[PDB]
RNA sequence: AAAUUCCUUGUCGGGUAAGUUCCGACCUGCACGAAUGGCGUAACGACUUCUCAACUGUCUCAACCAUAGACUCGGCGAAAUUGCACUACGAGUAAAGAUGCUCGUUACGCGCGGCAGGACGAAAAGACCCCGGGACCUUCACUACAACUUGGUAUUGAUGUGCAUCUAACCUCGAACCCUGAAUCGGGUUUAGGGACAGUGCCUGGCGGGUAGUUUAACUGGGGCGGUUGCCUCCUAAAAUGUAACGGAGGCGCCCAAAGGUUCCCUCAACCUGGACGGCAAUCAGGUGGCGAGUGUAAAUGCACAAGGGAGCUUGACUGCGAGACUUACAAGUCAAGCAGGGACGAAAGUCGGGAUUAGUGAUCCGGCACCCCCGAGUGGAAGGGGUG
RNA sequence: UACUAAAAACACAGGUCCGUGCGAAGUCGCAAGACGAUGUAUACGGACUGACGCCUGCCCGGUGCUGGAAGGUUAAGAGG
RNA sequence: CGCGGCACAUCCACCUUGUGGUGGGUGUGGGUAGGGGAGCGUCCCUCAUUCAGCGAAGCCACCGGGUGACCGGUGGUGGAGGGUGGGGGAGUGAGAAUGCAGGCAUGAGUAGCGACAAGGCAAGUGAGAACCUUGCCCGCCGAAAGACCAAGGGUUCCUGGGCCAGGCCAGUCCGCCCAGGGUGAGUCGGGACCUAAGGCGAGGCCGACAGGCGUAGUCGAUGGACAACGGGUUGAUAUUC
RNA sequence: AUGCCGUGGUGUAAAGCGUGGCAGUGAGACGGCGGGGGAUAAGCUCCGUACGUCGAAAGGGAAACAGCCCAGAUCGCCGGC
RNA sequence: GGGAUGAGCUGUGGGUAGGGGUGAAAGGCCAAUCAAACUCCGUGAUAGCUGGUUCUCCCCGAAAUGCAUUUAGGUGCAGC
RNA sequence: UAGACGGUGAGAGCCCGGUACGCGAAAACCCGGCACCUGCCUAGUAUCAAUUCCCGAGUAGCAGCGGGCCCGUGGAAUCCGCUGUGAAUCCGCCGGGACCACCCGGUAAGCCUAAAUACUCCUCGAUGACCGAUAGCGGAUUAGUACCGUGAGGGAAUGGUGAAAAGUACCCCGGGAGGGGAGUGAAAGAGUACCUGAAACCGUGUGCCUACAAUCCGUCAGAGCCUCCUGGGUGGUGAUGGCGUGCCUUUUGAAGAAUGAGCCUGCGAGUCAGGGACAUGUCGCAAGGUUAACCCGUGUGGGGUAGCCGCAGCGAAAGCGAGUCUGAAUAGGGCGACCCACACGCGCAUACGCGCGUGUGAAUAGUGGCGUGUUCUGGACCCGAA
RNA sequence: AAGUGUCUAAGGGCGCAUGGUGGAUGCCUUGGCAUCGAGAGCCGAUGAAGGACGUGGGAGGCUGCGAUAUGCCUCGGGGAGCUGUCAACCGAGCGUGGAUCCGAGGAUUUCCGAAUGGGGAAACCCAGCACGAGUGAUGUCGUGCUACCCGCAUCUGAAUAUAUAGGGUGCGGGAGGGAACGCGGGGAAGUGAAACAUCUCAGUACCCGUAGGAGGAGAAAACAAUUGUGAUUCCGCA
């Protein structure tokens, strides 16, 4: 048969132009009142998946 | 991962939606048009499909990477601003 | 004092030479009690329990006899078990109980009849216990369902004033007749009743261990019971960091519209001396006093240069960012100069992205709200989705 | 309790309570139908107790069961 | 440390100075889980080549060989397929799974040889006799250890043969093996008669389907009805001839 | 005192680091040293230790004797220290 | 040893069937099996558990720790 | 035009059956043709005009509850079932993913319809880098048999003399069985217990050792005997001395008195599929690479561009684009582009170089094939529950 | 006197030699397995599939056949042997006047089985009617027909009048089986989710109905989106 890509991983990770896998960061969905803007801005945007999560994340996306 | 919430569940979904109605353009750059058409002349969607810079049966847009030294008359779909700039600077024309 | 009494062989009496048992009582009933019956009760019992007579090899304490085996011979001829093998003992040693290792000791080789101490002998992948799974059982565990039940609506109509009446739907395991020759079936016809009710369909609430599928945490000096589970501070912690125990101690799940920002000013506690109510300790004055006070809140590290005390004005308890770091399995967490916008305070320099610092918290999912107008399933919208908060 | 338990367990005659007015209630069946019973409350079913004798006290707060419907709450339906 | 063999890594110098070889250094080479590398053996296919009834495979013995898996030679046995090399492909390697199948050990010439009625002698048969035959003694059952029927079994019945299996020993005997034979009904037990419980069930009623139940009816003995006795005879049947 | 961080020299082949493929392991034991728990008991238990050994390490010593002492087995030798 | 005219024993024929039967009730019995029979099928059920996993040599060679965990004899990532 | 295959006393194109090839059918069935037969047409056509009527009902729609679609009820469209309500006939009705308008498309509630698709109890004809008697079907053999179970069901084991029975006449021992001699046969070192004939296991003969010794059964040292060859060397044995705690699993640690194994022989466990995924080795082509279905071929060959991957990224997206997103920012950040070695050619630096172009990498850079490791979905290394 | 000094095997070990057991190995094969290319894709009340019991000169099994019983008839083929096979022995015969054997068509075809006259423990029992055979006549034999339901056509038309239900008759048809494939309907669980209920497994297994050589689908209340395609199915993509 043909391999099925993991749905949740496909909605939580994507690849960049050079193949890096990126992700957004947790703790920005709610309970934002007490979180100062420095923390929310640290949590904003996308980061490259950690080097030692890379293998499992690639396996999930592939 | 042994029972802790996995990596594919700890993190939020990527934001946004995908546009069902997105128009995808095959890409040609004036640099590679210069490369494939050194003498210039009429340049068509079919012509540069045939020369292999673009996939067939797709809307193609011209982008402005590279140099243009060729008097070129390129007929594509939805040029780039820099693409028209250097196509006309080389003396050619850029037409939908 | 019990089929119930833990203490307990309670105590008293009886029975015995001697009675944790027995019988009769006492009542101090751990924890009796009236149909999960209470207390009695003739008869009954292969029931339990205690006593006596008789009787006896049950015993003192064994002996002898016969038979069936055992044993011998001839015939037939298995079995469980089995890593091996020319398989001693002692004291040791060792996975802590040794035929097999050590050091000694003992022992000619091989059979036969016996015994049962060991070979942790054989047999059943321990029933106990724990861990994982299952099964069945229970219930005020969860979620369903059957059954039962409620109303609406269809079947389902008429007339009057929900109620009543009516009859024609529908119902009748009331009756008679016919199919029917044989029929306590069935159906049809007629009749006698009931009657728009009931029953049934769809929708709907209730009820529902009757049934069903399941869940019912882990740590743990075994498990259970008890305690604990996240965060912060200290000690353990061996002078970087880190470091375990059901090790030793405490805190937190907030609070503050000022207890935030800024500018300026100040110095405490305690002690001594004097002083109306006023005293040891209220306020006052003078000394002395460098931190023994205070710090919103635990502890630690800090803070007298104050971060401690007071006053003025304020909202930076900002928006867009963020080089570079700390920490870290990851996810997270933490610090950050500096740039810009628009401000606060300040004469300026400057400081301000909450609070002396470190707890006061919760990923993702799924949703909500406000804004932006990003997408808008033929098109314009819209629905819905998206982004930002 | 065939095959470690024969009992003090079960049953029992007797008792009481509850249900059942009759294709009853209960039960087996999706139903038809059947048993109940060719019975009819002195009957049938369920529950507990367990010959017989003397008796069986208090509590209706909880949970059930029975009855009642003044009010509160509420589903579908209607309504809009 | 000495002397000799091997291997791995790395370095330096010659040879088409990296496909890499050669020489020489230097260092290294215990190893479970595990990683990496390189090989042995079996089978099948293809290509080439070469053996084979003057003897292939397989097996056995002996002599040799390689660093290992293993290999070769010689001889014996045997009777039809092998060897080598370039490749290709695996049902490709067992010592363990209380693994599976078969064969065979150990226990062991051991336990046991199935009721506590009890055998004996003489004669016979026979290759062979405790067990078979005959006679006679002795003992045992006799509310069965006797005689029958039903169910069940199925030829075990009789005769004549047999005796390597079976019979818990042996066996000449046998319910064993082989062949042939043998079972005779108007009345017996059943049906052709009857119905019970129950079963099936025309139509039928009910039920999405499947099907459930059931009327008529039709089955269904363990029951009802229904006519035979005594004797004789065969090796084997008899209320049957 | 050690240990730790940085740095400059010196030394040291099989250091280190990044990034991929494939792991296994995540029951440890004892001994030394520093500690907790315990009774400053345990072949106890729980930590620390660029500490060791066993695990996965044969050889020699310790009578025997995983974990102590010596020493890490490429093969051969009827050589030596 | 118990019953042995009875709630007796027994033959023949029949009926009740698996979440079902039947049970003077022991969770007894339903073909030597019963807290849900047996057979076939789903099916090669699943098992974080136990066991087993077969030729060779050469080089290197661990770990039994941290973090998290319905987790603690499992597993992910880190460490090696 | 026959060298397919099999048999025949051992590898046969020429010995046989056959094979290439060529013929062949009373009848039956199948196929096709011609008739015969049956049915339809021989009366409509065109235009005008749009006044009238026609288009399939308890259906659609709507509401409820469900089912099904990627859609697990969600704003739920389309489709299906039941319940209720319940239309209209074209100036109608349905769909275009709530809905509305416009526009587009189509005519539900009647039916029938070949071919391309699926399958093989069965019949022929072939085939196999399939099995070869514990394999291959359970079944080469009484095979769904024996046997087991009341029953549903379960369910075996057992092939080979030889080329030819020439299957051992006759004699002898023996009751037979069995054997010996003869005889047949190439062989009885094929005797219906039969091809080959391993191991376990069981004897018999024989060399050495062994009845004063405590033995994981060996190993090293080692005398002596025996044997066979030239004091010496083989081969056998091993008095005597030392050393020496089975194998596996699993464990911190087992010789362990933890597990498993009586023995031998045979069998018994990381496999296969997929344009799967990742990484690698290798090969082809290379800014390209490659086809899938399918088509045509006796094949493995030739076609086949649909598609896939590469070719530009950034952004939620509109979009922009070597940039892009955030942002007020000609701020900062995020992601992305600056693609390789050797060579020449240019617009030229004295000849040596920035850029840009040919080329040559036939690993460039991708892409496709093949190998390997891992992985995914499948029973997925094998065995095992309740 | 003291001392040293062989030798012995009840049995056992090791190694050879020579046998036995056993049935591995090797090599085979009237057997399987997986395919490919063609066919044929149904059989059954005119009685099927599948059986029971019989049938041969010799006993049984297989196989063939059905009381006409390893067989009957006809039409073809073929040309010398034959009387099938376990499975030898015989016995008895047949065959160029064409056997055995092969192909096709027919005849016969017990009993059971959908089983269907009725009954039944399948392969057994008991009939009725009609026509024959047989007896002195009852007995007895042979051959047909006799289930139920459905449809059609005719006659009749209960209670009860119209009528209908029902009943009579005559024609037709159905029933059951089959390995897979189809369609419609009903529809698990184990399992996976490291628990589990949504979800999965899976519309799978299984079941019910029902076919056909295939089936289903099929001729737009279709898609699509400004030019468009034009029934369905199936394959590859997407
Ligand atoms: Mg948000
Ligand atoms: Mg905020
Ligand atoms: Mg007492
Ligand atoms: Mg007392
Ligand atoms: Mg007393
Ligand atoms: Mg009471
Ligand atoms: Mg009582
Ligand atoms: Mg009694
Ligand atoms: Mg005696
Ligand atoms: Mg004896
Ligand atoms: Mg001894
Ligand atoms: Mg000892
Ligand atoms: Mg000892
Ligand atoms: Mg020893
Ligand atoms: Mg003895
Ligand atoms: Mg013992
Ligand atoms: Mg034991
Ligand atoms: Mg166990
Ligand atoms: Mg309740
Ligand atoms: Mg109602
Ligand atoms: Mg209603
Ligand atoms: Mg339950
Ligand atoms: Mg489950
Ligand atoms: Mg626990
Ligand atoms: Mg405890
Ligand atoms: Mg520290
Ligand atoms: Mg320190
Ligand atoms: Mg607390
Ligand atoms: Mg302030
Ligand atoms: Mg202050
Ligand atoms: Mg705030
Ligand atoms: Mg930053
Ligand atoms: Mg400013
Ligand atoms: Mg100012
Ligand atoms: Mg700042
Ligand atoms: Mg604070
Ligand atoms: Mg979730
Ligand atoms: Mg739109
Ligand atoms: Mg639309
Ligand atoms: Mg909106
Ligand atoms: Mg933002
Ligand atoms: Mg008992
Ligand atoms: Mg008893
Ligand atoms: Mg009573
Ligand atoms: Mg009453
Ligand atoms: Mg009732
Ligand atoms: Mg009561
Ligand atoms: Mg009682
Ligand atoms: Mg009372
Ligand atoms: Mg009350
Ligand atoms: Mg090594
Ligand atoms: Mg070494
Ligand atoms: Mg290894
Ligand atoms: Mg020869
Ligand atoms: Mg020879
Ligand atoms: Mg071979
Ligand atoms: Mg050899
Ligand atoms: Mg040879
Ligand atoms: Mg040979
Ligand atoms: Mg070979
Ligand atoms: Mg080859
Ligand atoms: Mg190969
Ligand atoms: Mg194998
Ligand atoms: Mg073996
Ligand atoms: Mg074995
Ligand atoms: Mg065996
Ligand atoms: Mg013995
Ligand atoms: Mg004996
Ligand atoms: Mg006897
Ligand atoms: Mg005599
Ligand atoms: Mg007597
Ligand atoms: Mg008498
Ligand atoms: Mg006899
Ligand atoms: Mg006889
Ligand atoms: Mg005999
Ligand atoms: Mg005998
Ligand atoms: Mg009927
Ligand atoms: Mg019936
Ligand atoms: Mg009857
Ligand atoms: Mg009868
Ligand atoms: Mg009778
Ligand atoms: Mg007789
Ligand atoms: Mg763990
Ligand atoms: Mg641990
Ligand atoms: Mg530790
Ligand atoms: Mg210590
Ligand atoms: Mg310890
Ligand atoms: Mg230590
Ligand atoms: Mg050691
Ligand atoms: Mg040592
Ligand atoms: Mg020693
Ligand atoms: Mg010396
Ligand atoms: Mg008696
Ligand atoms: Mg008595
Ligand atoms: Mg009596
Ligand atoms: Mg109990
Ligand atoms: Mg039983
Ligand atoms: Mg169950
Ligand atoms: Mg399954
Ligand atoms: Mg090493
Ligand atoms: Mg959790
Ligand atoms: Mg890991
Ligand atoms: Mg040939
Ligand atoms: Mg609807
Ligand atoms: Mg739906
Ligand atoms: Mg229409
Ligand atoms: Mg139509
Ligand atoms: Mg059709
Ligand atoms: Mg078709
Ligand atoms: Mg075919
Ligand atoms: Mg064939
Ligand atoms: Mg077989
Ligand atoms: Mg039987
Ligand atoms: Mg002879
Ligand atoms: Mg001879
Ligand atoms: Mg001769
Ligand atoms: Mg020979
Ligand atoms: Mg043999
Ligand atoms: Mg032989
Ligand atoms: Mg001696
Ligand atoms: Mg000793
Ligand atoms: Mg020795
Ligand atoms: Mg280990
Ligand atoms: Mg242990
Ligand atoms: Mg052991
Ligand atoms: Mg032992
Ligand atoms: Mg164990
Ligand atoms: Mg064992
Ligand atoms: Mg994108
Ligand atoms: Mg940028
Ligand atoms: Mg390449
Ligand atoms: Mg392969
Ligand atoms: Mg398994
Ligand atoms: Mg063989
Ligand atoms: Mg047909
Ligand atoms: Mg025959
Ligand atoms: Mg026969
Ligand atoms: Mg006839
Ligand atoms: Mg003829
Ligand atoms: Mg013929
Ligand atoms: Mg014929
Ligand atoms: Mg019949
Ligand atoms: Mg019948
Ligand atoms: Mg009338
Ligand atoms: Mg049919
Ligand atoms: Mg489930
Ligand atoms: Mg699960
Ligand atoms: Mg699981
Ligand atoms: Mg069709």
């Amino acid at each position: 048969p043909k391999a099925k890509t993991h749905s949740g991983a496909s909605k939580r990770f994507r690849r960049t132009g050079t193949g890096k896998i990126v992700r957004q960061k947790a703790n920005r969905r709610h309970l934002l009142e007490h979180k100062p803007s420095t923390r929310t801005r640290r949590l904003d945007g996308r980061t490259v998946v950690a080097a030692n999560d890379t293998k499992r994340v690639t396996s999930l996306l592939n | 991962e042994g029972g802790q919430m996995p990596i594919h569940m700890r993190l939020p979904k990527l934001k946004g939606f995908r546009n069902r109605f997105r128009t995808e353009y095959e890409i040609v750059n004036v640099g590679d048009i210069n490369r494939l058409f050194p003498q210039g002349g009429a340049v068509g969607v079919d012509d540069l499909v045939a020369k292999g810079a673009v996939r067939k049966n797709a809307l193609v847009k011209v982008l402005g990477d590279g140099k243009l030294t060729a008097k070129v008359d390129v007929s594509a779909h939805k040029f780039s601003g820099s693409a028209r700039a250097k196509i006309t600077a080389a003396g050619g024309s850029a037409t939908e």
